[PDB]
């Protein structure tokens, strides 16, 4: 288990780690977060109480070093930081415990809702989205557009999402415009999964990691990459089994999670019932399917 | 974007454009089977893709062979239009390639950008207006070529007829849609309107009669009231 310090905080906050949030209060004697699980990529995530514009947050994994946040007043931000040094780092972390002013990881034992949200994120493939390479945790926040949102301005802080286009001549072979524009197995399996991605886990875990950053950041453009992943594989009339099988639990914990205020934002309705109803994989996303319609039943 | 009655002028501008309506592409009979279940038999269609300025007709005829053994017609028949338009496109020289092409129909907007991909600066827009492109099939020698057609064949008429030597291309398009409205309300009458008098010929090079500019006021005339009429015979006013 480990344990992501804090230097102080100044300011009044609500402070998230996965899908887990706790309110500190300006000045509270707040000292990080402790029993932290190993084995999963992690994001520990800010919204100020005076300024609830900007959430923003951190993409991290302990097993890639030891890191604390401090607040910068002149950027006005809770920052992460990493100490290469590990001696002082555990003895600047031995003095602040026995004082146990940190919040512990409040995970239930028969819960798998985190490794059912990350089984395939990595680190390395979220920093290859998010491009920063100094630093070993990935900053997301709000307002970062995706590399398609600028085709369509600052490109050190975008998100490089593998772009998906319907209507681009990537998706489209020349003599099958009508063959590949109703049923996409080409560009999924062929383009997106044998070219790009080189195997379903990749693709899977920059679905669940756009999925990750549309929830706790309202970041739009990953709702859209999200959406377009979904989209690709339910337009194909060829999936391997085991995707489809693997697609269903992974939605089934997305939709399960998401907080019930967010769905008329979060959720294309164009979208889920293309792909519930009308898709080549109607049929194959059982729980998804069961789910969705006890819960957002209006979407439908 | 769309094409309405606000920006109608730009159909008479020196951007090259195309309207296409695919509406006659496939064309069936429905019909009884000796067991008494329905069935549809295909007869020849065609792609509907005017000039709008100069009055050029690609008539591309459509032959029912083209739909042998091929399922779900009504959406292939849109990717089939897009796919002739497209080589239509291609087959033109760089400067005759339209700058836009408007789709009588929403349904075609995808199919046709979809085989335009390689055309990324050709617009393809639909429209608002309600347009009687339908009713060309009521033109005698633009159907007669469509049903005698026995394989896939392109060809090239002036809808004008030389209409543009004495009239804009304006109000050259305003005599063409109101004909093929009236046409299109009342096939007959509209027809008999165009050839009751006898000495008006067609000659052999155009597709609609030899009116002086003083008889295509009456003509023009008379296709407004039979539009009206049927408009009241239709609604009861
Ligand atoms: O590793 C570190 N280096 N330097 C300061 C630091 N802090 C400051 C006191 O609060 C905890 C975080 C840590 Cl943990």
């Amino acid at each position: 288990m480990n344990t992501v310090p804090f230097t102080s905080a100044p300011i009044e906050v609500t402070i998230g780690i996965d899908q887990y949030s706790f309110n500190v209060k300006e000045n509270q004697p707040f000292h990080g977060i402790k029993d932290i699980p190993i084995g999963h990529v992690h994001v520990i995530h800010f919204q100020h109480a005076d300024n609830s514009s900007m959430r923003y947050g951190y993409w991290f994994d302990c097993r890639m070093g030891n890191f604390y946040i401090q607040y910068d007043p002149k950027d006005g931000l809770y920052k992460m930081m990493e100490e290469r040094d590990g001696a002082k780092f555990e003895n600047i972390v031995h003095n602040f415990k026995e004082r146990q002013m940190m919040v512990s990881y409040p995970k239930i034992d028969e819960d798998d809702t985190w490794y059912n949200l990350t089984e395939f994120v990595q680190m390395d493939k979220i920093r290859k989205i998010v491009r920063k390479d100094e630093n070993q945790f990935s900053y997301v926040d709000s307002s970062m557009t995706t590399v398609q949102e600028n085709e369509l301005s600052d490109p050190a802080h975008s998100l490089n999402y593998t772009v998906i286009n319907f209507k681009s001549r990537e998706a489209i072979r020349p003599g099958h415009e009508m063959e590949d524009f109703l049923d996409k197995s080409y560009y999924l399996n062929t383009v997106m999964l044998q070219g790009i991605f080189k195997n379903s886990s990749n693709y899977f875990g920059e679905l669940q990691f756009a999925f990750l950053n549309a929830m706790f950041f309202g970041n739009y453009g990953s709702s859209l990459q999200w959406h377009a992943m979904i989209e690709l594989i339910c337009s194909s009339a060829t999936v391997p089994k085991h995707m489809l099988d693997k697609l269903d639990e992974i939605l089934y914990y997305q939709i399960k999670t998401l907080p019930e205020q967010y769905s008329d934002i979060l959720l294309n309705e164009r979208v889920w019932n293309i792909c519930l109803y009308s898709s080549f994989q109607k049929n194959s996303l059982h729980n998804t399917e069961k789910i969705m319609e006890n819960k957002y039943p209006e979407l439908l | 974007g769309a094409m309405n009655s606000s920006n109608y002028a730009e159909l008479f501008n020196n951007d090259i454009k195309l309207f296409v309506d695919d509406t006659n592409v496939y064309r069936v009979t429905v019909h009884k089977t000796f067991e008494g279940n329905v069935a549809t038999k295909a007869i020849n269609g065609c792609i509907f893709t005017l000039n709008p300025k100069t009055g050029h007709l690609f008539l591309k005829i459509i032959h029912t062979s083209v739909w042998a053994g091929q399922k779900r017609l009504s959406q292939l028949a849109k990717w089939k239009t897009a796919e002739e338009v497209s080589a239509l496109v291609r087959s033109l020289p760089k400067e005759e390639q339209p700058k836009q092409i408007i789709v009588t129909r929403k349904a075609m907007l995808d199919p046709l950008e979809v085989h335009m991909l390689d055309f990324p600066n050709i617009a393809i827009r639909p429209t608002e207006l309600r347009l009687p492109f339908s009713a060309a099939m009521s033109i005698d020698k633009l159907s007669d070529v469509v049903m005698k057609a026995t394989e896939p064949q392109m060809v090239l008429f002036n809808i004008y007829d030389d209409w543009l030597d004495r009239i804009s291309s304006y109000t050259a398009f305003s005599r063409l849609t109101l004909l093929l409205r009236a046409l299109k309300t009342n096939e007959e009458s509209a027809k008999m309107i165009l050839l009751s008098d006898p000495t008006i010929t067609i000659k052999s090079y155009h597709l609609w009669p030899s009116f002086t500019d003083e008889q295509w006021i009456t003509i023009e005339s008379q296709m407004r009231d039979l539009i009206l009429t049927e408009y009241g015979r239709k609604y009861n006013v």
